[PDB]
């Protein structure tokens, strides 16, 4: 509805992520693996699940690709601004958001088919006793798909990454005010102001996702301990699989987006520093 | 296990509305695809339409808008209403279920009740081979289908049952002697070695373009 994330990881490469759709498809991705991993007889089914999820991605991409003309128009506008059409950028950005909301039910149909797939697997979940259900599927899944991600994030220190990004925005904010106060008679002063304004907003979205990753890492790590060397009653076993698939989905969404936004923040700072190399060269050649 | 059971009039006077209901037992309806497929005596299969997701519907234009599929989810039943019947509508009505449209195939089929009032060209309509022989059937679509092709085995008297989905992939229990192959327009089903448990009529199906169509079938018998 209003939970879209714009991402420019490379030069002239814009894309979007409908936050709720990402979490939803990811939740059912985890439900699927958890159901097939529970018993060894069904592990091999992951081949089919991987194939189906590829069909879901290819189908969803076909819907996103309808809004490609509007997206490529906004890419062309942003390209010109990275050299006054700031008002034209806002109207082309609103235009992209509009056709995304237009294809709302085309995306919903894909999401719903994904819910059905994972739910069918979830519904066929044997338990030899039903009063003692093996938590094997929970660990085999956790260990392969989720555990590794917990450790990469634990090592990263995402708060220092955020602190280093504020310093970048503060340096640019000071250079921007020193140019305005001292020598405002410069070319590309508006493009610096635009890039810094865009990078300030990217930072806030990274700041949001890192907050989620931080507590979700603690939650997942605490929860998994309790659903791992036990034997739940089928009803309770299924409840945990859903609960875990939920925690995994919120974590993977915010983690995936934070990394994508991180690349766009530093891609925009690369183009920003290209202009700073011009500004130092100009000031140096003038100083001759 | 999930089970579908159709219950209807079995005899409808011409131009009246045919009303059969299906009762989903041992499972919920929820957002699955609940279709009604009919089979005229001695003829092939026709998908009439389905109800899916939050009560959305899609019907076969051949039905001429006189078809309506509805669901009282609370009842856990879905039902068919076919207005202005003709002796054309004399058929065995199967109530069936697919899970998606992304990778559509029929998971469960009811017992089928007799009610008496893209071009999938399946190549060997009949075939009589000895046991052990390799039998190989062909299905050709009127246009591009990608690998959106399924194959069913309809045992004598029984409802059709999925053997291959997405042109080549076998369903979990189906024996390896069955082989799906093909993409785009030309598809081929092949039993590498004929078994006594194989005397059935096999049908192909497409799901690429919305009016879901079946093939002519191959009535396989022993010589």
């Amino acid at each position: 509805a209003n939970s879209i994330d714009i991402l420019q990881e490379k030069e002239g490469h814009l894309d979007f992520v409908i936050i709720p759709h990402y979490t939803f498809l990811d939740y059912y991705k985890h439900l699927s693996y958890n159901s097939i991993y529970h018993k060894s007889s069904t592990y091999g089914k992951y081949i089919a699940v991987d194939a189906f999820i590829k069909k879901i991605n290819e189908a969803y991409d076909k819907v996103k690709s309808k809004c490609n003309d509007i997206k490529n128009d906004l890419i062309a506008t942003i390209k010109k601004l990275e050299h006054k059409m700031m008002d034209e950028y806002n109207t082309k950005k609103k235009k992209l958001i509009k056709c995304i909301k237009n294809h709302e039910n085309d995306f919903n149909k894909i999401c719903m088919d994904m819910k059905n797939y994972g739910t069918n697997l979830f519904e066929q979940l044997s338990c030899y006793n039903n009063n003692f259900c093996n938590t094997n599927g929970i660990r085999y899944h956790y260990d392969e798909y989720i555990h590794k991600l917990i450790l990469s994030v634990k090592s990263k220190n995402l708060n220092k990454d955020l602190s280093d990004m504020t310093n970048i925005l503060q340096q640019s904010e000071l250079l921007l005010t020193n140019l305005n106060k001292k020598m405002g008679s410069y070319i590309y002063i508006d493009t610096i102001k635009f890039i810094h304004k865009e990078m300030k907003h990217i930072f806030n979205r990274i700041e949001y996702h890192t907050k989620i990753i931080n507590d979700k890492t603690k939650i997942i790590q605490d929860k998994i301990k309790l659903n791992i060397w036990r034997t739940f009653q089928k009803d309770e076993l299924l409840k945990r699989i859903l609960d875990m698939s939920n925690e995994y989905s919120l974590f993977i969404t915010s983690d995936h987006l934070r990394q994508m936004l991180y690349n766009t923040f530093y891609s925009k700072e690369k183009h920003l520093n290209n202009i700073f190399h011009h500004l130092i060269y100009v000031l140096q050649m003038k100083f001759n | 296990q999930v089970q579908l059971q159709e219950s209807g009039p079995g005899l409808v006077k011409p131009s009246e509305t045919l009303s059969l209901t299906c009762t989903v037992s041992g499972g919920s309806i929820s957002t699955y695809y609940w279709s009604w497929i009919r089979q005229p005596p001695g003829k092939g299969l026709e998908w009439l339409g389905y109800i899916y997701h939050s009560g959305s519907t899609d019907y076969n234009p051949s039905l001429e808008s006189r078809v309506t599929i509805s669901v009282d989810t609370s009842r856990t039943r879905f039902s068919l209403r076919l207005r202005s019947v003709t002796a054309a509508d004399t058929a065995v009505y199967y109530c069936a279920r697919s899970t998606t449209m992304i990778q559509q195939y029929f998971d469960y089929w009811g017992r089928g009740t007799l009610v008496t009032v893209i071009q999938m060209t399946q190549s060997p309509s009949s075939l009589s081979a000895s046991l052990g022989d390799r039998v190989t059937i062909t299905c050709q679509a009127s246009q591009g289908i990608s690998n959106s092709l399924n194959w069913y085995q309809q045992k004598p008297g029984k409802a059709p049952k999925v053997l291959i989905y997405d042109a080549s992939n076998l369903e979990t229990g189906v024996p390896s002697r069955f082989s799906g192959s093909g993409s785009g327009t030309d598809f081929t089903f092949t039993i590498t070695s004929l078994q006594p448990e194989d005397i059935a009529t096999y049908y192909c199906q497409q799901y690429h373009y919305l009016p879901l169509t079946f093939g002519g079938g191959t009535k396989l018998e022993i010589k």
